[PDB]
DNA sequence: TAGACACC
DNA sequence: GGTGTCTA
């Protein structure tokens, strides 16, 4: 297999939602994070020819990065990883299975509660915005006919009383309540444009965000609250 | 069969790990305050602590969730730094499942010292998402769990049975090395060497699968074999016979025979000596046995250092 | 100042309104007891067997020890304070004296720089090391080899010394008086 | 009798709100009066010293009963970072309207923070103009002699026999109040001012058991080792030894430290004695196991109180 | 033939290092129980403790790895503090056997008292990983290792063979010594000086391999260092007559006579002592003699300790 | 040979090899015979009388072997030291191939311990490149399994034979530096009269020119005063071994026979627990306090 | 004197090798690793006119760089160093020679035992893998006819069984056996191309990298091999 | 990188 | 005091 840079951005980027990956051939490639609170997916363009768990994958990446693109990765004599280069060799570990958490399988998302979309500049602003208000937790909610996301300090404020930020994504045509409260530590996915389809079952809820380049669902905090 | 076997395991005293609250040896209260707990769907806080490793509780954690379907986080304590409390572990009491299952903190061997902050930094974050996660602590030394923890959970003690379970549960442990005999391929000659492996380590379950390992060396537990439990911690008759016999001659002789392990010795001995003798001679027999433990590694000599405490005892112990 | 007619602000609010935190820092500093002080206030209680508590202050097993021993009085539990004072709580072997000593009344580093020195350049001990000191300044009275050695104080050599600030003003009394 | 609702230890959800609400001895109550009146709350320092008396229930009340804008920070909680971050934001940061600010700083009497009450002391020549400080303690020794000095500190606890009389009272008659809205059932009204004397002064314990007892919705730690060295017996001792065994260190720092006030003057000079001896040969000590049980029979022979 | 030379090493208690585990003198059931482990090819967690040094611990931990062709991480027990296990021991742990080598990692000289922590937080890493890769742990002081982790593991106790093993033992050290004198080029004039040094140090190995590489400075042997050997361990005539005459002078001079090994002599005297003496001065010899050796070891002086030992017994001894 | 820049005797004249040492017969033949090897073993050279010099042996087998040598004062071998500079010396090969051998000096000093236990498995690691030379006053001080790994070798008792011979050497050697340091030979009388002072500590004699008797503590104890007593202790709390020796020795002619019994119940007492005692200074006071009383 | 960009460029880099340096007056500088391990040796275009210890090179060099290129370095009246610029002139601190480490002498490198050559390009790939394969180790041996270097994890493989990473320098004419194995924290050679000399005689060994702007010599480790 | 805490 | 660990 050879992985092209964009493969590889994508990697990068669940690396943050879990510092290992398992990646089985094919064209498909996923992660949870270990606390099972963030899951993403994706296509990709390369095709994947070994099963192989990776424990580090941020090292593994920055390795490749020092390589040239078609440098070949493939399965190593005793069964490590084996990047061959032009004039060079290097070797990875391959990692036990039973070490690296991984998903189960994909589990089909259950038809949407509500859904809305969230523009590139918009999940950027509010990621970035984040840091510096010290938002650690936002709430897609309703107000005045639209879809909002509010941002609040839960060290700070415990109730969610006092927003610090706002940010309105489309108006909102049914008649629910729900205020869906998501954990900005569980917000992950690679800057972009995202369909977003909110759903809920009584105490359960989840987020999956859908990209172009992948998916990413991601759970609603317990205090989350609707009609559905 | 009616032992479960993880089989991606050859090290034996974990290829035999039980799975659910059953196949789990537990004193009577305990097996069925933990039913109780499986049956309700709903697991509280609970700690778990030995001190004396090998007791059940990190194999109990386990099986409270496997049996309650839990959706379960298995966490070295050692490893949860404040930092790992704010971020993962919060991440994950907060978060909502889903799969309609209930969600489980196990946080092994949470006993350590310093980690003292990440525990002040629980007893709120325990309170605040116990509607949707419950926590389930390990530990070997329980002081090492700040009051206001112990205070939210539940606190089951491991260990100390009674003697009425004590040996309801060496029958089901013997009862068990068998079963574990049958599918290792280890022959049983004797049987009274596996009720001696049961005996000899009891509260611990684990070293007791573990000697038993060591063992099947030549794949038979014969009387050649039950030969050789007896002596490990074996009968201390002989000194205690010559300590009555007040003589010296064999006292003299029996001490270099033990200077091997004094410290197992030293044990063994204030142990059989207290039910043996006058209860003023139990107060004595405390001082001349700790100012000895006391000195040794002191001494010199320690198979004289012995001799020295068998006149000692034979002079002032009366019975 | 260079605002005439400004208000008051005293040392503190200026540190903590413009946040520097090293004057905050040495704001919250100043307050405190000072060392010295302190190991005084100590050894008067055990003696004139008066109040006071420990951990809201500095504690010398040494030292207390050694003041002590100064009265043959009090000599008995210096010793077994000696010989048990390991690992007794520092609060423990407080309270061990205070109870203890029954009556009351009561009444380096240079030289660590030069001796370190010395045995860094000679390769020897810090034992010989005090005797190479002796030899000298007796003999020869060693400032010509405070001046050989003088070009061995660096800065990194300090803080295996001592600490602090007390460390600079070594720099230079050894730049100094050879 | 007030509710805060959502909450889950009743100790928590029933919290006196008013000055009013809290029960207290004679001068303890006129004197938060006294000082809720002047509507204005001065730098002070509660301190118990033995606990459940009521410390910080009493700060976070003072707060209610001025209308307070508090910030309530514990003291373990209260570090370098935050003294200088939140603190002083708030301090800084602008309420309008009418409300005081008060920072009211819990328990902190404790062993790591003497530097974040240096950095206060300071603070509080700082921030003073701007808002108010109530520290809680159980041990005003916890406390630098400095921050003594600024804040006035009042001393709680010792209600006249009077006071005891009337305050049993209230916590009996309090006691029903909160059961009638749990709908835990009284069987017997003596046992419930069983309970308001068997720990008189501590109001908090009492609260606690009180959860434990509604397991069927109805109402009928050195200790053990300490217990058994007064009742000098050996079966117990000679058992609690292996418990305690894993860490000694630990072990035998509690021990001097919780028999040192509960024995005679003179066994303090020998407990001394026989634990720093036994401390200082630990690790030579084969069997540490008993190499504890010598230490503890040695105690229960020499030890009276 | 057999004997193993590692031969980029002059210091020859080393270059003959055992590589294997039957080239390893051991008691005969850990030698078996050793085996066994090899044979089925995966290890599993041990201790290996003396405390006296020089019985074979670490080279049994590196032989079993040999035997067992294992995938082996060497590494010093002092530098396993926390962040070391949390990171490389876990990253190796963790990876995968590709080679299809059974993995273990070795924590040498791990008895330390500070490493108490890394030993905590090794109780749940030993548990987690058991599947992929196994411990060995070598120490000379096992309470040093805390019981959460002994009891993660077999512990096997060096150095107190059976007199049937230490016999044994002493036959195949001596067989030994001659090997590698043949391959070191020493001449053996008498026997007795190998069997001397077998039996002077026996517990140990170490030193037995090191006082013969000391004494080949001329080399060969001859019997002449037989008595720079064996030394002299008789007569205590001279101190039992001293005590009889009650006197000063020669005892204060006999003590730093035996200051050297005060072990063996305290032993030799309570033994002598005990028959020559009175029955009452028995029961008295003992809390004197038990006493003294007690101390011994805190004694600063130890000429003066064995001084102070004398005048006692001379004064409360009685007897013909 | 002379080290002709430096400042200090005993620094400037150090025999550089092995036989410029003055050393006892059966001692100078047993170094003689290590470096003939050409190679350093581990060593553990062991006093307990002091200025025998044994850093000067030892800095000697070094020169002998012509190894790279790495120099460390006992008191300095800390935890963390050991594992950078002596990893960092002792994992490098040399690229003139010589031998590294670390000198730890006075390994006897106290919480080194634990710096004492890292290196069991060190001197193991790097045996090819590297070893040890210990150096101790107390062997009691160096670890067993160190003890074990290391050769120990075991300070003089000169014949009556290496008396005199070594007497030679010694009137010999002060008679050239003496000639070297063009200082005056005014009787040879007084030379020899140093060499016999004092006799196996000719470190110390040297350190006499280049500018102990109890009887201060003896006078003292009569006396009965506590300022001098007081300040004696600490002078001694060096080597207590040693001095409780001496102490016992002339304190038993110069005292009644009732407190012969008493002074060594006191003495032997003191010794017996000097070890556990935390203060060794104070610890030497309280015995001169009773010593005094009795 | 003026210190040209590529005299500092050079300077910079020897200060990786040692914080401080000994400058004689002449054309040639050199410096040594405090323990020894690498030495390093440059003739410069420009001419040093003064003998001067500097205690801090890297803090030297850094304020070098604040002045133009024509400043003027010279000793200063109380013997210091006097920096001086157009308008502007700064002190920096002469350091006592006793307290800065130096070679003895430039000792002629031997002839070489094995000579070889690497690309500026592949020494990059070496350094920059290295730190995240985390080969503290590597060796320079004979593969197939070509001399290679190995990397590997000390701390984790001992006997430096387990390869993570080969380069392969140009074939070897010889029929000697070398496994010539050299510390990663010794190789502080600055970027570019290398002779490559090889040399060892039994027990000892060192390895020349002879570039175009200096030259490195370093240790070979103990456990280094070969027939030569 | 220090100081707090804990164990020798 | 030394060493280790953790939180800042
Ligand atoms: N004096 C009191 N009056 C009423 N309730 C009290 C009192 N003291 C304690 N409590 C109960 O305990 C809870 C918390 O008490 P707190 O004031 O924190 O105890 P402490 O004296 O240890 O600070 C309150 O919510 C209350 O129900
Ligand atoms: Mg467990
Ligand atoms: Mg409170
Ligand atoms: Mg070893």
């Amino acid at each position: 297999m050879k992985l092209s840079k964009d493969t590889t951005a994508l990697l990068k980027n669940f690396a943050t939602i879990n510092s290992g990956i398992m990646l089985k051939s094919g064209q498909f490639i996923m992660t949870r994070a270990v606390n099972g609170t963030t899951y993403a997916e994706a296509n990709i363009s390369d095709v994947i020819d070994f099963d192989v768990a990776i424990y580090d994958l941020n090292g593994f990446l920055g390795i490749l990065s020092l390589v040239n693109d078609d440098a070949e990765i493939s399965q190593s004599e005793d069964g490590n990883i084996k990047i061959a280069d032009a004039r060079s060799t290097i070797f990875w570990p391959a990692a036990d299975p039973s070490t690296v958490v991984a998903p189960n399988k994909p589990i089909p998302f259950p038809v949407a509660s509500a859904v809305t979309e969230i523009k590139a500049e918009d999940l950027q602003q509010l990621l970035r915005v984040s840091r510096g208000l010290q938002i650690d937790t936002i709430a897609i909610t309703v107000k005045e006919g639209k879809i909002v996301i509010n941002g609040f300090n839960k060290v700070e404020d415990s109730a969610l009383t006092r927003v610090k930020y706002s940010l309105t994504l489309g108006d909102y045509d049914g008649e629910n309540t729900f205020n869906f409260i998501i954990n900005m530590a569980n917000m992950k996915m690679q800057p972009g444009n995202y369909k977003l389809l909110l759903w809920a079952k009584g105490k359960q809820g989840a987020a999956k965000f859908e990209g172009e380049h992948a998916n990413y669902v991601v759970a609603l905090e317990a205090d989350s609250t609707h009609d559905f | 069969s009616m032992i479960t076997v993880n089989e991606k395991e050859h090290i034996l005293e974990q290829k035999y790990r039980p799975s659910t609250i059953d196949e789990c040896i537990l004193p009577a209260f305990d097996k069925e305050t933990f039913k109780s707990i499986t049956s309700k769907g709903k697991i509280p806080h609970i700690i778990l602590h030995s001190p004396s490793p090998g007791t059940g509780k990190t194999t109990v954690a386990k099986a409270l969730c496997h049996d309650v379907n839990a959706d379960m986080m298995f966490v070295n304590g050692s490893d949860c730094k404040i930092d790992f409390v704010r971020g993962p572990l919060t991440n994950f009491a907060s978060a909502a499942s889903f799969d309609g299952r209930q969600k489980v903190i196990v946080i092994d061997e949470f006993d350590r010292s310093g980690l003292a902050e990440s525990q002040r930094h629980l007893r709120s974050f325990m309170e605040a998402y116990s509607s949707n996660c419950s926590i389930i602590i390990t530990a070997n030394n329980i002081d090492g769990i700040i009051k206001p923890l112990q205070s939210r959970c539940r606190v089951i003690t491991f260990g100390q049975p009674t003697d009425e379970d004590k040996i309801e549960m060496m029958k089901q442990m013997i009862r068990r090395l068998t079963e574990i005999c049958k599918h290792e391929g280890i022959a049983i000659a004797d049987m009274k060497v596996v009720a001696a492996l049961v005996k000899k380590n009891f509260p611990d379950f684990r070293k007791t699968i573990g000697e038993l390992d060591s063992y099947s060396s030549k794949g038979v537990l014969d009387a050649g074999i039950l030969s050789l439990v007896t002596n490990d911690r074996g009968a201390i008759d002989d000194v205690l016979e010559s300590l009555k016999n007040k003589d010296v001659k064999q006292l003299r002789a029996l001490a270099p025979k033990y200077a091997a392990d004094y410290s197992w010795f030293v044990g063994k001995l204030a142990e059989e000596i207290y039910s043996r003798v006058t209860p003023q001679s139990i107060i004595r027999m405390y001082e001349i046995v700790g100012e000895n433990n006391q000195y040794h590694g002191i001494a010199a000599n320690t198979e004289l250092h012995l001799a020295y405490l068998f006149i000692q005892l034979a002079c002032e112990m009366q019975w | 100042s260079l605002f005439k007619d400004d208000i008051q602000l005293n040392e503190h609010q200026v540190a903590w309104y413009s946040k520097d935190w090293t004057a905050v820092q040495s704001a919250a500093d100043s307050f405190k007891e000072k060392a010295e002080n302190e190991f005084f206030e100590i050894i008067g209680a055990i003696n004139n067997k008066t109040k006071c508590s420990i951990a809201q202050k500095d504690y010398s097993k040494f030292m207390v020890e050694n003041a002590l021993s100064q009265f043959p009085e009090c000599m008995p539990a210096v010793y077994a304070m000696n010989l048990i004072g390991s690992g007794l709580s520092d609060e423990a072997h407080f309270n061990y004296l205070m109870a203890a000593v029954p009556r009351g009344k009561r009444y380096d580093s240079t030289e660590v720089l030069i001796i370190k020195l010395l045995a860094k350049r000679y390769q020897v001990n810090t034992n010989d090391a005090i005797n190479y000191k002796s030899i000298l300044t007796k003999n020869g009275k060693l400032p010509l080899v405070l001046k050989e050695l003088k070009g061995l104080v660096t800065d990194d050599f300090l803080k295996e010394v001592t600490k602090n600030v007390k460390e600079q003003k070594q720099l230079k009394k050894l730049a100094l008086e050879w």
